């Protein structure tokens, strides 16, 4: 005969009982604006990467420092000098012989 | 001051100060509203009900269940729950303490962002944190390595944690939690066909899951006993009304976890998930995890799970290597217990979010700052 | 009341669904008897070695012929 | 007669006669079986399904995926696939032609030995060959030198080939292929948390990888735009059902190739692998390979890879020397195309295995006779 | 006071006082760092790990290996290693003793100059010396003449020493050491295709090189037995997890030393290197060296090397003249043992560098003062 | 007809008709063969390579070097070289001309006897001659007296020639030629330790010897500048790849000639050899040779040799008497140029060997007929 | 006391008391010094070596040869030799005896004057004498007349002595001694071209001169046999290392004495020198010398010299008159033996120099007092 509390309460209830609408309205709508950060979880990623690859790890030291390798008046070259002195035949023998042989009494 | 933790792992909701052994009291996180014209005019109409208050009143109330699949579905309902729990049980004011939040892992950002937004704005509260279940589960269980299964009301977990670190690739996440299982129960139970469906009626099943269930040791052999015997069959009352008596229909329910055909999905189940998720994780660690295996909360309550678990891993493992599982007494509280420990140590003073950041940067803060 | 189609189909499926058993059965079992051959890849090794070393290469000519000089 | 080539590089499976420009048709190599009681008795039950037939039927079927990591996992499934493809598409009888097989390099012998065993016994077929992907990739791309990256469904490759020769020490082999990447996608996607896991559901992702992805030019800067802009964000339907809309979550996926933390392993990634694998190979050759750089198949499909590739090599190379990459139109077919060329030239009449050897010596024959 | 020697021949690192028979303890010279978010907040995060401490912890750590090819790659890592070893094992303070350093011969000056620079500055230490491996190897082995092969983790050596003198032209230096060999092992092993690549996973191979290897007496004949027999095949566990069983793939590995195709280089190999390097050295001496032939360390550990060595030299020598080799029990310690002797004799008091020179002249001092 | 000369003084190989000013083209006398499986089946496999063809292809080829110490080591390789050079460059047929051969003096008969044997039999060729380097060097340099130093790839020479005659007792013969020097270079270069050993890698050094070397004027004083200055240091690229920068290590190399310790031998070196070898030769002649002093080919290319030469002879000579040296522009071609003159004059029609003798008497013919 | 004689005729050095039949022991008069860095620090470095001690040690030592052409070249080396021989072999103190010295005749005064100066000053020694070789050679050979040829390491002699007198005009003196011959050997030997030059390597030849040589009876005819036969060819080892096999190259060496072209000089050779030097000496004596002809030491060791000698003198003599030669067994010792006799007879007590004169007059004393 009417539209009533009774019918209106019916609508109220069904509304309360209807899960699909209210849950969809909150969850589905809120799903879309989900995310903005430079994640710290990704900080782990970057750091690991830093630890990861030889091209950073080896090259940072080895290109930089193995650039400049050397200076010495080699002890090995001391060997060469000594040997050449020992084996400059023309120096020792002919100096000694010229010195002595000139004197004839 | 002092530090306070809410568990909103779904099902009954757990809240308590740091350092008490067990939370002060516990609430289902039911929310319910009137269903019928209010016809005692003498009655005060209150339009929303929560907690054991609702748990008494249920019959004319009807339930909404504010967490689906560990993601909290509808905010204002949460706000009712949350507000009620603080003021009515805790007699606590939001300024008074840091508050600690307990999260399903690997699940959509929104729960983080709004949770923090509400709790810094609606309540205004010194410090906030969100922590992943397994971490707490380890701290309480006190083995720095492990793998955890904790299947609550909501989404069910495997995380290996090695001592001091996460293996987030490792992790598996499943919607098999006890709620959905329980709703499967009815589709069994109508076979005997004492039968009822409404929200309150569905929670009535929860009691039966308390009393009458136990885990199949072996499924075929149990069926053979089912042909032989009635000890499988026990007699139980309605919460009020009838005596009801239940056959294999009791033990068959948990089997769903081992064989999730019966409400049908494919992920090959808890145990095969576990061994899968290990074999994902790397080679050397494995023995420790084979040693240290830890379980908690809603599903684990069932008698017998640990045995069939051992049967399953002994199936899939090369038998050569040690296997065992832990089944602590306190499992249903475990999470919040671990949270209490987590709250206790001064390092969180280094670690909490503070209001200041929330001033100076958005909800975005969380997702960097916490795991 | 039974042992049934419903449960039997469950078992069937699970069998189909269980990756660990079927994949392990084929791959792990077949992994062990893998190899027997005089690899042609190693033929390359031997040949290269033959080309590799002076003790064959120099000596084959030089020992043989510088034997007779005059 | 005439000569025929199957591609069983995993993913869709490619088959065609020598000298056609492109294979006649193509099949996913899905295999799937029933999941549910068959309840139209009017229906004929067929218990196994493959190919676009399955691709239609999927929903109640569930997938097995018969190639893990380029090694073919389970033989009888292969036999279904293989048998089907010949008879149903090709209308070809096994005696009729030689058949040519396409292999991940440097991977376990068993696939060679059984593949040949089956195809000589189960089918009886004039001539068999197994060829390594990169070789075909060069022939089709037609530069006798090169280095190849082709990352299919399955295990992902670097081989330098110098003109006319292999450098087998040089070679690097990685399990990073698009399949595993795709399964990582879901662990991203649940952040927005429109979320689904089952086999068919996982293949649904493949479409999104088709449409919505593109490669990060620079990761930080892209994130800065992510803070600025929504052009990063596009709106896409379920194959049926909803509209879905995806943020940085699209472009973030390919980055895994450059930074394989996100499903975490260490091998420092494609680009660093490439420069590593060169610097393994010897000194004089290098310039040519720096010039001639070639890519194909599953991953390469993404827009933009070539640019960041150039950025990476220009990072690691001494800039002084030339760098470029090739990005041919046809990459996804490339392998089989090259195979067609490989089949064409009469020298394989010198080169095929014949039945006679298989009579007179075992499967062992292969491993000498082919690379 | 007393005199102390570090071995930093790569691989495990050896340190001990003069006159003990064997060093107090030994450390891999692994260095490793975290790979994953540290998620027990209860854990103290320590960011760097070395030594058996790391050797336990490995799985989440990932390795850097601080010596490539006997040249120490990255200084601060060394400093960690070095510092740790002194303080933690030795309980020794840098002022307390001279310290003695053990060097690959004929390799770039930088390792000398920085090593000394650090150890005089960062530590401040009474006396420093750098000594070439072969010299120590002789002293310990106690034959004043000889030729040495000692192939460690790092670059692999031939030096003839005649009694009391060097023949530095004679010397040959090769990158074939066991590390690179081991990494070749995996490219074999994937044929059987139980297969794993990461740093920790690579060290897992080292154990297999301990247990399962032995040297080919004759390569063809062994292959013939491979066709005949399974005694060639043995069954071995993962360090945890599976049983693994390995064919010719065990013995094939060492053959690389005799035939370095398999990871391919040309220098015609150990044995041909040796006879080459003799025939370089002068004519009269040769018989003695043919008599006195001495081997040590990492590669020599394998059973059987000495036999095939004799086969090779008997091939290349004119058979007329004596040949033998020494295979002492203690080879893996040998270097440090000899170092202990080297430290003992008072003549090094004449010989050490002292701080005073380092004051009065630069790092340049070293390169004159030591060999 | 017309008369044709091969230079097989080792290093690049020089060939040209009589009376052209310079040979038509020039070839290294590299020979090289494949090293790796040939894996483009499209490629034609050719198994042997020579000449700039090889010089391009090098990287996968590996070198044999067919002349050690001016004695040609392995005949069939020579035959490849020789055959190739005639047919491919010269477009010449063996009947067509006499051919003229260029020899290290005072070295084993076998090279004479087989060279002739091959060239009369394998090729059949009108006339053959073998001539000693110094003679040609004089004719080209056009001073009938002299002393010659020409140190090629191969064994390094002093012959005084007086006008119209030999002093074969006078002659000195040394294995110090640029090849061995170059291989010493690497044992220097690893001090800076950009370091590479394989055959092709060794030839890469040859380029550096072209560009970066110059001769020490005074060794000590240069070292003093080495302490002072970096002009001693220059920056140079890999043939492809890196920039490389080299210290005293450039100039130190040639010093080996003056002090052959550094790859150690005793013969007291070039200059002392020269003065020794004079003082062997008789008394009256000497002034002329002191005046007429002539140098050519491989080593002489270095800037500066002549100056230190003058310093050395002014050291050893009694200063009273004239000294000078010749450093012609064309030195690297000189030998073949002189050969061209040698070929031109009709008197060789009197002088050639002819086929007839080879018919009527053996290889023995040569050793009478030529020097 | 007792009387002692040093032979310093070069080559091995001979020392012994008067009246023993043969000297106690014998030393090469090698002197040698280190060549290489001393790299066993355990080794004591001794910087100079002599005698069989050096003869063992040679390889790293390098030789100086302290007597050229019988004139002793470098005094301090001599002093080492001399000092060593007395103290180490002889166990003799310089005061203890007269010492007797053995001299090339007709050669520069300096050797006399310094020899005496040293031995009276550095050693202080009762009596000194210097005696000409031929005199001793006669006394030992015991024929008062004769002519002597004794060609040691050093300068090679003819002296006719008539009974009791000298014919100093008669005498001929030649630098053809075995040392220079041996160094010629190498310039032969490289024809077969097993080839080596360094000092130690040159002494290795000395052994071959021991074993393999013999004297040409007739040069042409021997060459004819060389064409016929291989008995001319014998097989011989390196002192260690190879077998070596030598043709006419053995016998050709001694021919140099008969034809000194091959290392070229003119003095028409031994035999023509001898007949020349006779025909210088006067007419009547000649028959005796034709009868009495005596030879000794280094060259004479060769088998066969005496025969060709007789052939040569029978060529040049008028055949009418007697010719013969003596070839005693002991020739290599002969000189010192004769010296022993010379020492024995009391008349030298009349004859020695004494210290007193050296006090009262200079070195000048010698040159009067002795021949
Ligand atoms: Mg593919
Ligand atoms: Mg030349």
């Amino acid at each position: 005969x009417x539209x009533x509390x009774x019918x209106x309460x019916x609508x109220x209830x069904x509304x309360x009982x209807x899960x699909x609408x209210y849950x969809x309205x909150x969850x589905x709508x809120x799903x879309x604006x989900x995310x903005x950060x430079x994640x710290x979880x990704x900080x782990x990623x970057x750091x690991x990467x830093x630890x990861x690859x030889x091209x950073x790890y080896x090259x940072x030291x080895x290109x930089x420092x193995x650039x400049x390798x050397x200076x010495x008046x080699x002890x090995x070259x001391x060997x060469x000098x000594x040997x050449x002195x020992x084996x400059x035949x023309x120096x020792y023998x002919x100096x000694x012989x010229x010195x002595x042989x000139x004197x004839x009494x | 001051t002092t530090a306070l933790v809410c568990d909103n792992g779904s099902g009954l909701v757990k809240a308590g100060f740091a350092g008490d052994d067990a939370p002060r009291a516990v609430f289902p996180s039911i929310v319910g509203r009137p269903r019928h014209q209010g016809v005692m005019v003498g009655m005060g109409q209150k339009d929303s009900y929560v907690g054991d208050e609702a748990q008494s009143k249920r019959g004319i109330l009807t339930l909404k269940y504010p967490i689906e699949h560990g993601i909290i579905t509808n905010w204002d309902d949460m706000e009712k729950i949350w507000h009620h729990t603080f003021y009515n049980e805790l007699r606590v004011a939001p300024e008074e303490h840091p508050t600690l939040l307990t999260e399903a892992p690997l699940n959509p950002k929104a729960n983080r962002e709004k949770m923090t937004q509400i709790m810094f704005e609606t309540f205004n509260v010194p410090a906030m944190y969100v922590a992943i279940q397994a971490v707490l589960s380890l701290y309480a269980s006190g083995r720095t390595t492990g793998i955890v299964l904790d299947s609550g009301d909501g989404v069910t977990h495997n995380v290996p944690i090695y001592e001091g670190y996460a293996l987030p690739h490792a992790i598996m996440r499943l919607d098999l939690a006890g709620r959905d299982l329980t709703d499967y129960l009815m589709k069994i139970l109508t076979e005997r066909g004492y039968s009822f469906v409404t929200t309150a009626e569905r929670e009535i099943v929860r009691d039966i899951k308390e009393k009458l269930c136990y885990v199949a040791l072996d499924f075929e052999n149990e069926m053979a006993t089912a042909a032989s015997s009635s000890s499988l069959e026990k007699s139980y009352e309605l919460p009020d009304g009838q005596v009801i008596t239940i056959g294999n229909e009791r033990f068959r329910c948990p089997e769903t976890l081992f064989q999730p055909s019966f409400i049908g999905m494919e992920s090959a189940g808890i145990h095969e998930t576990t061994y899968n998720s290990i074999m994902k994780c790397d080679i050397d660690i494995r023995k420790d995890l084979y040693a240290n295996n830890v379980m908690s909360g809603g599903t684990t309550m069932y008698p017998g799970i640990a045995d069939r678990m051992q049967k399953e891993i002994t199936a899939l493992a090369p038998s050569t290597m040690k296997i065992k599982i832990i089944a602590p007494p306190e499992r249903k509280y475990s999470v919040w217990i671990g949270g209490s420990i987590l709250a206790s140590l001064s390092t969180f003073q280094q670690m909490w979010i503070t209001k200041q950041e929330y001033d100076e940067a958005g909800p975005s803060i969380v997702h960097r700052k916490c795991f | 009341x039974x042992x049934x189609x419903x449960x039997x189909x469950x078992x069937x499926x699970x069998x189909x669904x269980x990756x660990x058993x079927y994949x392990x059965x084929x791959x792990x079992x077949x992994x062990x008897x893998x190899x027997x051959x005089x690899x042609x890849x190693x033929x390359x090794x031997x040949x290269x070695x033959x080309x590799x070393x002076x003790x064959x290469y120099x000596x084959x000519x030089x020992x043989x012929x510088x034997x007779x000089x005059x």
